[PDB]
RNA sequence: CCGCCGCAGGUGCAGAUCUUGGUGGUAGUAGCAAAUAUUCAAACGAGAACUUUGAAGGCCGAAGUGGAGAAGGGUUCCAUG
RNA sequence: CAUGUUGGAACAAUGUAGGUAAGGGAAGUCGGCAAGCCGGAUCCGUAACUUCGGGAUAAGGAUUGGCUCUAAGGGCUGGCAG
RNA sequence: CUGCUUCUGGGUCGGGGUUUCGUACGUAGCAGAGCAGCUGCUGCGAUCUAUUGAAAGUCAGCCCUCGACACAAGGGUUUGU
């Protein structure tokens, strides 16, 4: 009916954004009369309220096109947008050299 | 009589023809609600949260062209709405609509 | 804000003590007019000074 | 409270873009159009487009619609009803 | 976070904010206003004039994707190997 | 402006017709710049060729159906010389 109290707490106790906390909407009137952290622990312990996974940011296609970077693909001319001194300034090759 | 399962494919693409981009998901709901109305003379449609998900899977703007759907009158439950019968609008994942006739799925 | 001198504070208590409604047996006494507190303040709609 | 004889005056309103208060027609009208977007199911409840939970689809996109503060507010905090 | 203090239904005219237009091309207009063109990077090339600093991204060209290669540019350790 | 049982009628889906786009995924290939390995085979590889005028969409205000599927002899408000 009125979850908002016991969200916040269960965030707080998980150490998650209430966006991540999972509270089980068949057994709502038992999560319903928590009040407490403490109450709320024992419902983390039986497993009503849980902790969602990390919405994925797989950087896969990063590293299969980092990889062609690697012998030279999509870094032609035309894919060129900053000075040759903008992207490997001729200061750093003369200090090497 | 009353307890009657059939199956149906809906060509939304010709119930969605000529919405607004940010209302074309939206609108498909309210066709495939009122798809139920018509088949099955029922107020109360209730539509799966399954077939939800399976109109707005392409997002908003682009819907399933035809989706398929079982379709089920049944006997209401308590706390009764004067409403004697619900039809609960069912998702059915096909992979073909070429040839898919109107089925009569039985109990 | 946060920062407050003791002076302001007590000027702040004084405040929110006046803000209470009467007490629902004051209106039995005898020679009553007094129907609802006139002196009520909100914050947002009256800014208290300073 | 008033008639008669006298006495006295802050003594008669349609106006002053008069003063104060009230009420019309306008009119159920203008309007409730800045910043992309909602949907399904359930729960509580007399009652749900808006509340809450779950699921979907989106947005802010670390110079944030994020997390903290200073000025300023002053209890707006928190629970319950 | 719930679209900014409301939803629902239509998709007329007039708006407001976006676009696109055959052939012509500023004939429109006080006036190219508005819009459009132009744009990044690499390689060429670059005038009058000049306070010799500039002008200068002057103007004017070329190239640009994806893919498979090739060459060049280094550390570490006992003209060399690893 | 139309339609709502002449055993008939519209409606939903399907299937043809039309048409738009330009040849789907998968599989196959001693097609493929070349490259890597293993003693010719095997890989990695944009693209190409066949399957394939393929695939996909097509009335929502295209045309035709006699193929499926339910639905349809109702409801409401009035009207007299």
């Amino acid at each position: 009916s009125m979850l908002r109290l016991q969200k916040r707490l269960a965030s707080s106790v998980l150490r998650c954004g209430k966006k991540k906390v999972w509270l089980d909407p068949n057994e709502t009137n038992e999560i319903a009369n928590a009040n407490s952290c403490q109450q709320i622990r024992k419902l983390i312990k039986d497993g009503l309220i849980i902790r969602k996974p990390v919405t994925v940011h797989s950087r896969a296609r990063c590293q299969k096109n980092t990889l062609a970077r690697r012998k030279g693909r999509h870094m032609g001319i035309g894919k060129r947008k900053g000075t040759a001194n903008a992207r490997m300034p001729e200061k750093v090759k003369w200090m090497r050299r | 009589n009353e307890v009657v399962t059939r199956e149906y494919t809906i060509n939304i693409h010709k119930r969605i023809h000529g919405v607004g981009f940010k209302k074309r998901a939206p609108r498909a709901l309210k066709e495939i609600r009122k798809f139920a109305m018509k088949e099955m003379g029922t107020p109360d449609v209730r539509i799966d949260t399954r077939l939800n998900k399976a109109v707005w899977a392409k997002g908003i703007r682009n819907v399933p062209y035809r989706i398929r759907v079982r379709l089920s009158r049944k006997r209401n439950e308590d706390e009764d709405s004067p409403n004697k019968l619900y039809t609960l609008v069912t998702y059915v994942p096909v992979t073909t609509f070429k040839n898919l006739q109107t089925v009569n799925v039985d109990e | 804000s946060s920062h407050k001198t003791f002076r302001i504070k007590r000027f702040l208590a004084k405040k929110q003590k006046q803000n209470r409604p009467i007490p629902q047996w004051i209106w039995m006494k005898t020679g009553n007019k007094i129907r609802y507190n006139s002196k009520r303040r909100h914050w947002r709609r009256t800014k208290l000074g300073l």
